[PDB]
């Protein structure tokens, strides 16, 4: 996930925190991650196939991805030690998050980083985050959580950046742990060339933080190419019949 | 106790309601 | 058919007068309260068993924000500050070193800079909150373009939780210091007079009916104790003993 990442346009005025903070942030740092993020845990289903859950009690296990559940590591280029997901190097990617902030209210609105020319096969936007963030499910129903929105832009003749519009992520992952917010490149306008987020955080709960990282737009390719039935896999119960080519381990 | 504070004087009062009379409804949740 | 008239009319008026009495008046009693008390400025208790009051509403003038030390205090609060969950569900008026600033349940509903309350515009701090409102309005100082300084969140689900009037105060009550709650306390009523007088014809109208309908039944030719009543057997003695040694 190093390949696209939006270099910033150039020439703008940052703090001391990157591009990543804008000009001022009131309430976000680098180092603003907590650093137990498991999850809330599922309830099993009474009756469910391959599962070996004891029917006389209410069972609840807590499962969560590979390294996207906390940790610390190596220093990155804001001077934060957080442990980052899905292979992302912390030598050239920043994070600000609000995390040990329970008194005042956190704001922060990145530079203007550039997006690349229209594809057909780059559709999507992508900001990895963490924290309770607030978006909707294809229902018009809600998740409760605070605000993060990637203002779009469109660059005039000279470097005059006009902003327009702002969406909400889509949000699919649990609660705490580390995700993908997607905002795909149809939502745009035909003219929006560069983009920034805004980020704000009012409440003052203990649990209400969302520690984001800049954007990207990944170069996909699909998982027949990547794994490419040769290799052993090891497939689930659930996931086995759809996937006829890979083969499993013998 | 967490702090020594003695209980209140009430201020009570009467009034003759209705059948039908609400104040409105109960905070039960956000 | 003289006996027929009174099982209609005790009938319909044990009726209309029984599908009648909870739509009657009934007598509320109505509690308040309102802190000072003594005029000593301390705090008290007040455990509300319904989580929540029907209003409530604080004044705290300027002066007495003006007359604190340096460091914070808590002039006005609704728990103590050090509970298990204070800052939520509760309301506090903090004036931290600095900046002054209303809250509510993990809400900021309003927040000024010290050195601007701390001024002779500023004249007092209105917390109302009721159902449908829970506004904060800084009387004096005016929002920079033209407002004066009120706040929002007219959530009706924003009322505190209230357990007494704790403050980080001591001395005489200073003039202008309000605080106001009102207590829900609907389920403690009595009926009027109009409603026992209802009752007590429902009763008596629903009896004569049935007596009139026992003297109606009765024209047939019949009107006004068994062997199986006058005998003991084992079986009773059985179930007897097994009931008294159970109870016990």
């Amino acid at each position: 996930p190093n390949a696209g990442m939006l270099q910033p346009v150039p020439g703008q005025a940052f703090g001391p925190d990157g591009p990543l903070g804008g000009i001022s942030p009131v309430g976000f740092k680098p180092e603003g991650v907590g650093e137990d993020l498991k999850s809330d845990p599922v309830v099993s289903k009474p009756g469910l196939v391959n599962s070996d859950a004891s029917p006389n009690k209410p069972n609840a296990a807590i499962t969560d991805s590979a390294g996207t559940a906390g940790g610390k590591g190596p220093v990155g280029i804001n001077g934060s030690h957080a442990a980052l997901p899905f292979g992302l190097d912390p030598a050239r990617t920043p994070v600000m998050g609000s995390y040990g902030e329970n008194n005042l209210a956190a704001t922060a609105t990145s530079a203007w980083y550039q997006l690349p020319p229209r594809s057909p096969d780059r559709p999507l936007v992508v900001v990895s985050a963490a924290g309770a963030i607030w978006s909707y499910k294809e229902d018009g129903d809600f998740i409760y959580g605070q605000s993060l929105k990637l203002q779009w832009g469109v660059t005039g003749p000279d470097g005059r950046i006009q902003p327009l519009g702002q969406v909400f992520p889509i949000d699919i992952g649990p609660q705490p742990a580390w995700r993908n917010l997607r905002f795909p490149l149809a939502w745009a306008p035909p003219e929006a060339d560069v983009a920034r987020i805004v980020a704000y955080d009012p409440n003052l709960s203990p649990e209400q933080w969302f520690a984001f990282t800049p954007p990207r737009v990944p170069v996909l390719e699909s998982l027949q190419r990547l794994i490419g039935s040769a290799t052993p896999v090891l497939m689930d119960i659930a996931t086995a019949a759809n996937f006829p080519c890979q083969r499993p381990f013998s | 106790t967490l702090v020594d504070a003695p209980p209140a004087q009430l201020e009570l009062g009467t009034a003759t309601r209705s059948g039908l009379w609400s104040p409105g409804k109960i905070r039960i949740g956000p | 058919r003289g006996t027929r008239w009174v099982a209609t009319i005790a009938g319909l008026i044990g009726f209309v007068l029984s599908v009648a009495t909870p739509l009657l008046p009934v007598v509320q009693t109505t509690a308040m309260l309102d802190w000072p008390q003594r005029g000593q400025l301390g705090s008290v208790t007040a455990p509300l068993i319904s989580l929540t009051p029907v209003d409530f509403t604080a004044t705290v003038p300027c002066d007495v924000v003006r007359a604190m030390p340096p460091a914070g205090g808590v002039v006005l609060g609704t728990a103590p500050k050090q509970g298990k969950d204070a800052n939520l569900q509760a309301l506090f008026v903090v004036v931290s070193a600095q900046r002054v600033d209303v809250t509510d349940r993990n809400v900021v509903i309003l927040s000024v800079p010290r050195e601007q309350v701390t001024s002779p515009q500023c004249q007092r701090i209105e917390v109302t909150s009721t159902h449908a409102g829970t506004f904060a309005n800084f009387v004096g100082l005016k929002d920079p373009s033209g407002a004066p300084l009120r706040s929002g969140f007219p959530d009706p689900n924003l009322r505190p939780q209230i357990v007494g009037v704790f403050t980080d105060l001591t001395g005489p009550a200073p003039p202008g210091l309000a605080v106001s709650a009102t207590i829900d306390t609907r389920f403690s009523t009595r009926p009027t007079t109009l409603k026992l007088l209802a009752i007590i014809g429902a009763i008596v109208a629903t009896v004569v009916a049935l007596i009139a309908l026992w003297r109606l039944d009765q024209l047939d030719g019949r009107g006004s104790i068994p062997a199986s009543w006058r005998t003991f057997t084992l079986t009773d003695a059985v179930v007897i003993f097994g009931f008294l040694l159970w109870h016990v």
